[PDB]
């Protein structure tokens, strides 16, 4: 029927998925969030602070990289917490996360972790 | 004639797989299921795209659409000459039968068949959509 | 499942794809296809709209009277309107950098603002506005008036105040109502608006709230209109040395015919304006009493047009029930509303140049070309439109039974003598057009300028001597000095408009030579082939030989598939939308020939456009070439200036139109495939299926993707022009 | 800077005039839309205002639209 | 004259407009020998621009400010300053060639529609009857007067097909 | 789902049942014609509006119309 | 003999004759009398 | 007087331009894919 290769059947790609949070399938949805959102923000902290308008200005880099990474996280807590109301409205075992509370707390992990990623991504390069 | 029942424990045709099969709609929506019988092994064109080898006897197959499974079934038809069937399967387990509806194909009239959606008049007796005006909904004049 | 929007639409809430949005979308304002809808509801409902609609422009022109009064400078363009730019509103951007900060800064402001170019300024100091304070009050009064509007919408679909259906239907009260007060009070009211705030205004007088009714519009004091001494109100008015604003030179009338133009200003007449309104109010408010309403005067629609058959039988029926199929078709009366708007927004533009009415207006030529371009450009997408509604009305509303043998259903009877007919004139239009551009550009091209085609329009410049101009010599009616035509005007009207008309300087009868005849006949096939389009959609809605039962399939579908040889754009909105091209190519080819003209009349050299515009070379490269050079150097790696938004809006314009021309080359089934692919993509795609879309992601269908094309074709072409023509017109002033 | 940036626009503009034209190969016998593209023929119109608009599905068509982007790229 | 405009043998700019070109075309010949092609082609082309200008001069064109001439379409004006020949004349001339083109056009499609197959005949030009018609299509205006004053030029509205409206 | 309409002047021919690719339309025993045969669309709700049977169709003008509806996964042929 | 003139009887063959014919014709008219521009 | 001060446009064009749309488009989009009981 489908198309089997080494690249979708390796055993190691597949341990490698399964280590990551989102295929945990039996924590808490707002603690996938948190860890989800605390890596996501160390790296989005890195192209606003190294090619924002304001990267070639000292001891104002950072803090304007920073702000518009936290600000680029609150929109992406909001996309994630409109897909969660617009996407469960009815209706192995089931994930918890699929469903409206478990995407509304996954939302607001992914806030509080985000915005902890891009604080400690601040504090990391002083 | 007898409605036939669908046989999930059926041969399916030699194939390697491909890209073109199945996707998210076949477990939540429905899916459609073929099923032939063969006089010999022999290489037919998949609707999906590549080369299959449909076995002596039972053949099963699984389509995303209708269209897949009657484009197989007038391929089957006019070159192999053999008479495939198939049916609309559901994520709960019904199965519909749909082709060959009354057991005998449609572009020859078999007795039974009570006419649908016909008119007892010519195009140019239909009358002016202002006649139709401030329905229900949009209705065209064809429509009564 | 079944998703709430749209509520008006159970067939496209059902739609899984994402089709519903864009069609729900689209279909919002089509009351008549909605579900359950009756004709009562229908009426109610657009009568909510058009309260709305008034609330909003209402509200827009408040919010431009704001901006005016606080990030503007009325104060100090009002003291020298000649050298001062007026400013539109400030500019409050963070991706500004500082040259960019320093270019926009210009005008007298504080900072970066934005030139006008609609003319508001010189249109409120003509009615009288002179301080901030006074587009304050008035911002606030159309806020106040834009609230008021939108709560009458709100209240009229509430229950005890919905009007009936027999309400709407009163053609005879709402015809004379409109005539006599929407027309003729409004009219008398401006009468009076002038004649007590404008008129004294523009004599160094301040008349407003506080004491107008303490200051006489005229010495006499209402005593001669009483005693119909009117001729006492034209007596002392303003001479050649009277300065606007100023009592210098100022007289004592209120209700003048002097004609022509203002020495100073280049305008027309307070006065005269004045009295243009109170003598169409009175003509409008007479004719509001025309109809017959509830007092057994008056007249019956219906029964003048069931009168008004010829005997001999050559219109047939003539226009027995014509009442009726008006009456109870909304798209016939918004067909005619439309097509007579798109005329009267035309003979706007075409008026408001040549004969400025606005103090200062004239000087100012970007404002002139932003506002002429605007307007007929506005004249032809209603033209469009106003055709469009006569194929939904064919379509929706037409009843051949009812119009049986009058002049609606003899129009279809013979409308392949009409189609083919304007095919015929378009044809000889476009070939002798193009062979006689064509034939200059190879005479211009060998060397030889003399062996060009040149016509001289004689009928046009036989007309204009008959207004007065004595350039070529005819001497016939004004032109001559023996006429009785002449003679009789000569102590009332005719000494101000002779000495307008014949000053090379305005724009009041431009001298013409063969240029102008061969665009008027560009002109001419543009609105011949646009006019084609258009009345064969209209005609052939109900059907053709390739389609005899169009009529069952609604005004707009995609197509009748590609049997019967193919039916691509069969509809009558396909219609419409190849006519929309048409009509932007001919409002392009006035709106050229109308920059080229005033671009070398006030640079002063006319003899350029009339030795440049007979050949289509001399087009592309005297006017497009050589007009754009500033416009392509607002920024540049040397730096930028205050005419760079009009360089990244050019660019913008381009590559809007370039988008539109992907949307109308290509169609939905490759994009279809495509879509199918990339559905396949994101279901075997890990970390990222577990995000799902809500709707199946579709191909646009052939009828969107061609509004889509033209929307982005128009945008683009309106952006680019828009651009151009401001950048150049201000960059050379 | 220049060069870099027209040689990534024309290896961006090529590389849509190959999705073109591979995509009017591979799908020119069958696709999910359209699973008896063959019996069609290679150089058809469409296949109706079916299945939302089917619109220029031939290999045909496909060629037809590379030829524009090639147009556009050289 | 007419219009403002004024005769082309008394427009300076006219004079000035000539004098330019000759000057460009001397100008281009002062680079060659004198009795070489490329010095005969360019004495050639001076001696047909001076004669088309003295040409255009003796027609009594009207030139105007640009020294170009300017023609008149008004029959009573050109009739009235003899410029009938600029747009009138002409006018007539291709009415006769445009309508005898049409009649001849006209006559080979009624008389190929009579035969067994009209569209080879079509496709198939025959020869010689094209040429008989070519040649009795000279007096086209005479027949034309005589084929609609007899009604055999319309066909009737009965059997032309038309739209179900 | 897409309206679809038989006619009249179906002469029988069976030539739009053949050449529905959905199984759409059959044929029904008749008396108003030669072929005693005449079209029927029992099957409109797998109609995805490719007109096929009008190309097919014969008589002048169409016996079979079919006029698109509303819009759903199985009239818009959507395999996913 | 017969079929190469049926041959030469076609459309574009005798549409190529007689706009030679003609384009010769209006060629060597404006040859002999250059430059006509009125009657 | 109806002057508005100075840091209005420093309030007001980010408002307009980013949390009111933010914030329609967000209303919007749950309104669009909300199901009919
Ligand atoms: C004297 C009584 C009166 C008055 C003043 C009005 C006034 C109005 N009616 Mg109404 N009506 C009346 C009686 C009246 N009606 C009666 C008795 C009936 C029952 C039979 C109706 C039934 C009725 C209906 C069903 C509707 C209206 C509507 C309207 C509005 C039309 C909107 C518009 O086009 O803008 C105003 C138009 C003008 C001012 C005329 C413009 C003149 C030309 C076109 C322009 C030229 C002017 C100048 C050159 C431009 C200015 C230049 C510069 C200032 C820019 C308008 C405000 C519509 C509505 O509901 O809107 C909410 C509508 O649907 N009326
Ligand atoms: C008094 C004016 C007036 C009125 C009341 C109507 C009313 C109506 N028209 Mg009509 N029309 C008009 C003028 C008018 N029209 C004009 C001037 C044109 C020429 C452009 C047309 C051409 C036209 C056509 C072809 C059709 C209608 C249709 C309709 C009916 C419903 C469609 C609808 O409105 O849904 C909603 C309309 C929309 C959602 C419009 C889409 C958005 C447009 C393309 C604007 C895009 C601008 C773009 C965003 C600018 C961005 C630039 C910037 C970002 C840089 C409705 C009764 C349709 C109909 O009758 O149904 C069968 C029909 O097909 N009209
Ligand atoms: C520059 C582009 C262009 C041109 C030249 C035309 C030209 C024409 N359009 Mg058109 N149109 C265009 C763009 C264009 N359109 C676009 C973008 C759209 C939107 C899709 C439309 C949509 C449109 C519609 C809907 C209609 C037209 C119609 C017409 C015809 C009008 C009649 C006429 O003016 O006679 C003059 C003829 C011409 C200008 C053609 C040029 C003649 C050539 C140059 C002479 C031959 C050259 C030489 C002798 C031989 C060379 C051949 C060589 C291979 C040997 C005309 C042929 C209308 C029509 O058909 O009228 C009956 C019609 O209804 N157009
Ligand atoms: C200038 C007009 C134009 C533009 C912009 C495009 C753009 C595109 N075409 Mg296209 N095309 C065009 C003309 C155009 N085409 C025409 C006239 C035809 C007819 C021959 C075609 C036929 C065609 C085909 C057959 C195909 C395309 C494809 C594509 C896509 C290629 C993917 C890409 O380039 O990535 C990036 C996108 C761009 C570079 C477009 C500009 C995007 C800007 C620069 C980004 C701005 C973002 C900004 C922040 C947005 C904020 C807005 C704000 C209001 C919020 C792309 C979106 C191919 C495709 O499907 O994709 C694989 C495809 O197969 N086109
Ligand atoms: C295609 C449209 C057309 C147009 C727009 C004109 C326009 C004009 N024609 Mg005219 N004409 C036309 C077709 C047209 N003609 C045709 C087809 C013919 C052939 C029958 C004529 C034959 C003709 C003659 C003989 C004369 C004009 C004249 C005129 C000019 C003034 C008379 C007038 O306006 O009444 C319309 C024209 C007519 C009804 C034809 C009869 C002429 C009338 C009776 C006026 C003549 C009286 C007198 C000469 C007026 C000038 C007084 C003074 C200045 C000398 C005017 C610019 C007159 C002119 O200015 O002479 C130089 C003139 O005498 N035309
Ligand atoms: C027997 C030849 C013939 C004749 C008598 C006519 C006559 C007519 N045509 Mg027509 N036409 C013809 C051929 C002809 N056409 C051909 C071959 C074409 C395809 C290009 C067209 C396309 C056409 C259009 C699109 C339209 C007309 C229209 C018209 C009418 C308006 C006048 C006109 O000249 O329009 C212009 C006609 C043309 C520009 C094409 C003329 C082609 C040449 C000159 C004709 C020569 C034919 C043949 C080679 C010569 C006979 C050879 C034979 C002896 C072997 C008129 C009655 C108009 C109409 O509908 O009526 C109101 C109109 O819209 N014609
Ligand atoms: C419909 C548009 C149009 C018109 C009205 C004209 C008209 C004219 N052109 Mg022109 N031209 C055009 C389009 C047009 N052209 C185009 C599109 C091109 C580009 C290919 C050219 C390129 C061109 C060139 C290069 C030249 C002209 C020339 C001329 C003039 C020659 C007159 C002539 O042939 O002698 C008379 C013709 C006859 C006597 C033949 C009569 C027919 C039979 C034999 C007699 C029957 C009559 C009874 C004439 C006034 C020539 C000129 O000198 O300009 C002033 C010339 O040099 N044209
Ligand atoms: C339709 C008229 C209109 C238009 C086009 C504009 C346009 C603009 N205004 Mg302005 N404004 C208006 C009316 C208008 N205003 C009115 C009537 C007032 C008095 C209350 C103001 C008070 C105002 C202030 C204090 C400021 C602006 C500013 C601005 C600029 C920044 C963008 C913005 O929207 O800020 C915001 C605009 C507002 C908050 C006013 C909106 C208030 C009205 C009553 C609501 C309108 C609702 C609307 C019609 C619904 C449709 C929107 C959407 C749902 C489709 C912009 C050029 C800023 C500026 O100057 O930048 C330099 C700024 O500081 N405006
Ligand atoms: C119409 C409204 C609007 C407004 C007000 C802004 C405002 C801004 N933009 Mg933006 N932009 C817009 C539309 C808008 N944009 C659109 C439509 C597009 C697509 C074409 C873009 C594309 C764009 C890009 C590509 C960039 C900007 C950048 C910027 C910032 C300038 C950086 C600076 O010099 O200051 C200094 C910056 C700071 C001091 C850091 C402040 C960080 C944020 C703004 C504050 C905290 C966020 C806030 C709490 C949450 C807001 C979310 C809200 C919607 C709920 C600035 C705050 C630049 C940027 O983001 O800077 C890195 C930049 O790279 N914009
Ligand atoms: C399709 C249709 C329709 C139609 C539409 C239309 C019709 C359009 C158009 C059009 C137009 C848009 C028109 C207009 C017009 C105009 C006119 C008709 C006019 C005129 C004129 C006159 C008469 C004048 C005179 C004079 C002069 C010459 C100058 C001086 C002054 C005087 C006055 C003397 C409708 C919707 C109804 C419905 C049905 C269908
Ligand atoms: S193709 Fe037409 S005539 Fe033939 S069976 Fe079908 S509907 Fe009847
Ligand atoms: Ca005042």
């Amino acid at each position: 029927g489908m198309l089997e290769t080494p690249v979708t059947s390796a055993p190691i790609v597949a341990t490698y998925l399964s280590n990551l949070p989102a295929y945990r399938t039996g924590v808490a949805p707002v603690l996938r969030g948190v860890e989800i959102g605390l890596a996501h923000g160390f790296l989005l902290a890195g192209p606003f602070i190294k090619l924002g308008p304001l990267r070639n200005v000292p001891e104002t880099a950072e803090i304007a990289g920073s702000l518009s990474a936290a600000g680029l996280v609150l929109i992406l807590a909001l996309c994630l917490s409109i897909y969660g109301s617009a996407q469960f409205q009815s209706t192995v075992a089931r994930d918890p996360l699929f469903s409206a509370d478990g995407w509304s707390e996954f939302a607001a992990g992914f806030l509080v972790g985000g915005e902890a990623g891009v604080a400690w991504a601040y504090v990391c390069t002083q | 004639w007898t409605v036939p029942t669908l046989n999930p424990d059926t041969p399916s045709p030699i194939f390697g797989g491909s890209t073109g099969g199945l996707l998210r709609k076949a477990q939540t929506e429905e899916f459609y299921v073929i099923t032939w019988e063969a006089k010999k092994e022999q290489i037919f064109e998949m609707p999906t795209g590549g080369a299959a080898i449909m076995r002596q006897g039972p053949n099963l197959l699984k389509f995303g659409k209708k269209e897949q499974c009657l484009a197989l079934t007038t391929q089957l038809r006019n070159k192999f000459k053999l008479t495939p069937c198939f049916y609309r399967v559901f994520p709960d387990g019904k199965v519909q039968y749909l082709h060959p509806a009354d057991g005998v194909y449609p572009e020859k009239v078999n007795a039974g068949r009570v006419g649908a959606n016909q008119n007892m008049r010519r195009i140019g007796q239909n009358v002016n959509p202002i006649k139709v005006k401030f329905s229900g909904r949009m209705m065209s004049p064809a429509e009564i | 499942a079944t998703k709430l929007f749209p509520k008006f639409s159970q067939g496209l809430a059902q739609d899984p794809t994402t089709r519903r949005i864009w069609y729900g979308l689209a279909m919002a304002h089509d009351f008549e296809s909605h579900d359950g809808m009756t004709e009562e509801n229908l009426y109610q409902k657009i009568f909510a709209s058009h309260f709305g609609q008034l609330s909003i422009i209402f509200l827009w022109t408040s919010g431009n009277l704001f901006h005016v009064a606080w990030q503007g400078n009325f104060e100090q363009w009002v003291t020298d309107p000649v050298h001062i730019r007026p400013i539109a509103h400030a500019i409050w951007d963070p991706h500004f950098g500082q040259p960019a900060v320093e270019a926009f800064t210009r005008g007298g402001a504080s900072g970066p603002v934005n030139i006008s170019t609609s003319g508001v300024y010189q249109w409120w100091y003509t009615i009288g506005m002179r301080t901030n304070q006074d587009l304050y009050v008035g911002s606030v009064f159309l806020a106040l008036v834009s609230a008021i509007f939108l709560f009458a919408g709100w209240l009229h679909l509430q229950p005890n105040f919905q009007p009936s259906l027999s309400w709407f239907k009163d053609a005879e009260s709402r015809l004379n109502h409109h005539l006599s007060g929407l027309f003729g009070v409004s009219s008398l009211a401006w009468t009076g608006h002038l004649v007590h705030v404008a008129i004294p205004e523009s004599r160094g007088q301040h008349v407003g709230w506080d004491n107008f009714l303490s200051v006489l519009p005229h010495p006499q004091g209402l005593t001669p209109f009483f005693t119909g001494n009117w001729a006492a109100y034209a007596q002392s008015p303003d001479t050649a040395s009277h300065v606007f604003g100023t009592a210098q030179g100022s007289g004592q009338a209120i209700l003048t015919f002097l004609g022509g133009f203002h020495p100073q200003t280049q305008s027309l007449w307070l006065t005269d304006m004045a009295h243009h309104h109170l003598a169409i109010a009175v003509i409008f408010i007479v004719a509001g009493h025309m109809y017959r309403t509830n007092f057994g005067i008056g007249h019956r629609m219906q029964a003048i047009l069931e009168a008004h058959t010829p005997p001999s039988g050559s219109l047939g029926a003539g226009h027995k029930g014509l009442f009726d199929t008006v009456n109870n078709s909304l798209h016939f009366q918004l067909g005619l509303a439309l097509a007579s708007v798109g005329t009267i927004t035309s003979l706007v533009a075409q008026h408001m140049y040549s004969l400025p009415p606005y103090a200062f207006q004239a000087i100012d030529f970007t404002t002139q070309a932003a506002l002429y371009t605007h307007h007929q450009y506005i004249a032809g997408f209603i033209m469009c439109g106003a055709f469009a509604h006569g194929a939904i009305f064919f379509i929706r509303d037409y009843d051949p039974e009812q119009n049986k043998g009058n002049v609606l259903a003899r129009m279809l009877d013979h409308k392949e003598a009409l189609i083919s007919h304007l095919s015929w004139v378009s044809l000889f239009l476009g070939f002798h057009t193009l062979g006689l551009y064509v034939h200059n550009d190879v005479m211009q091209a060998f060397g030889t300028p003399e062996k060009q085609i040149l016509i001289e329009p004689v009928f046009a410049q036989w007309i204009q001597a008959a207004h007065g101009k004595a350039l070529y010599g005819f001497d016939f009616l004004l032109s001559s000095k023996t006429s009785a035509a002449f003679a009789n005007g000569q102590s009332l009207w005719l000494p101000g408009w002779l000495d307008a008309i014949n000053n090379n300087q305005n724009s009041l009868f431009l001298t013409i030579g063969p240029g102008d005849f061969l665009v008027h006949h560009a002109i001419a096939l543009g609105l011949h082939t646009t006019t084609l389009i258009l009345v064969k959609g209209a005609l052939d809605a109900r059907g053709s030989k390739l389609m005899p039962d169009k009529k069952d399939f609604g005004y707009s579908f995609p197509c009748d598939g590609p049997g019967r040889g193919g039916t691509c754009d069969i509809s009558a909105y396909d219609a419409f939308y190849l006519a929309v091209f048409w009509m932007l190519n001919t409002i392009g080819w006035v709106t050229f020939y109308w920059h080229w003209k005033h671009l070398t009349l006030w640079q002063g050299n006319v003899a350029q456009f009339d030795e440049s515009s007979t050949y289509l070379m001399g087009w592309l490269r005297d006017y497009l070439w050589l007009n754009s050079s500033q416009l392509i150097n607002g920024y540049n790696p040397f730096g930028m200036n205050s005419l760079s938004v009009w360089a990244w809006t050019f660019l913008f314009g381009h590559l809007i139109y370039a988008t539109g021309f992907m949307f109308l080359i290509s169609w939905r089934g490759y994009w279809q495939e495509l879509i199918e692919t990339l559905v396949w993509a994101h279901e075997k795609t890990p970390l990222a299926n577990l995000v799902y879309w809500k709707d199946k992601p579709v191909a646009l269908s052939i009828v969107q993707a061609r509004l889509v094309g033209l929307a982005h074709f128009s945008v683009g072409y309106i952006f680019t022009y828009a651009a151009f023509l401001i950048a150049s017109t201000s960059g050379r002033f | 800077t220049s060069d870099f940036m027209v040689h990534h626009i024309h290896a961006f503009t090529i590389h849509v005039t190959v999705l073109i034209l591979l995509k009017g190969v591979l799908f020119a016998r069958s696709s999910r839309l359209i699973p008896d593209k063959a019996n069609l023929g290679f150089r058809f119109p469409c296949d109706g205002p079916g299945r939302g608009g089917t619109c220029q599905v031939s290999a045909w068509d496909h060629v037809f639209l590379g030829l524009f982007w090639m147009y556009n790229s050289l | 004259d007419i219009a403002g405009l004024t005769p082309c043998s008394e427009s300076k700019a006219y004079a000035k407009l000539e004098k330019k070109e000759l000057k460009t075309l001397e100008k281009r010949l002062k680079q060659y020998e004198a009795d070489s092609a490329p010095a005969v082609a360019l004495k050639a082309t001076m001696e047909r621009t001076k004669a088309r200008f003295a040409n255009y001069a003796k027609a009594g064109l009207l030139c105007g400010n640009d020294g170009l001439p300017h023609l008149i379409a008004d029959p009573g004006l050109a009739l009235k300053y003899g410029h009938a020949g600029e747009v009138f004349i002409p006018t007539f001339g291709f009415l006769y060639v445009a309508g005898y083109i049409g009649y001849v056009g006209r006559q080979y499609l009624i008389a190929v529609k009579g035969e067994a197959k009209p569209t080879d005949k079509e496709i198939i030009i025959d020869v010689p009857l094209a040429t008989k018609l070519a040649w009795q299509g000279a007096g086209w205006p005479l027949a034309a007067v005589q084929e609609l004053q007899r009604g055999t030029l319309l066909e009737k509205e009965e059997n032309i097909t038309v739209s179900p409206r | 789902a897409h309206i679809v309409k038989i006619y009249d002047t179906c002469i029988g021919c069976t030539q739009c049942v053949r050449a529905c690719p959905l199984d759409v339309l059959e044929m029904v025993p008749w008396d108003g014609c030669k072929a005693s045969q005449m079209a029927s669309a029992p099957r409109t709700e797998d109609c995805v509006g490719c007109k096929r049977c009008e190309t097919a169709c014969p008589t002048d003008f169409l016996s079979v119309r079919v006029y698109l509806g509303s819009e759903s996964t199985r009239s818009m042929g959507l395999s996913y | 003999m017969k079929d190469f003139t049926t041959y030469l009887s076609t459309a574009p063959v005798i549409a190529t004759i007689w706009f030679t014919f003609t384009a010769g014709l209006l060629i060597e008219i404006n040859r002999y009398f250059p430059d006509p521009l009125v009657f | 007087p109806f002057v508005p001060p100075s840091w209005a446009p420093s309030v007001f064009v980010p408002l307009t331009g980013l949390v009111l749309p933010a914030i329609a488009m967000a209303t919007l989009f749950v309104y669009i894919e909300k199901e009919a009981p």
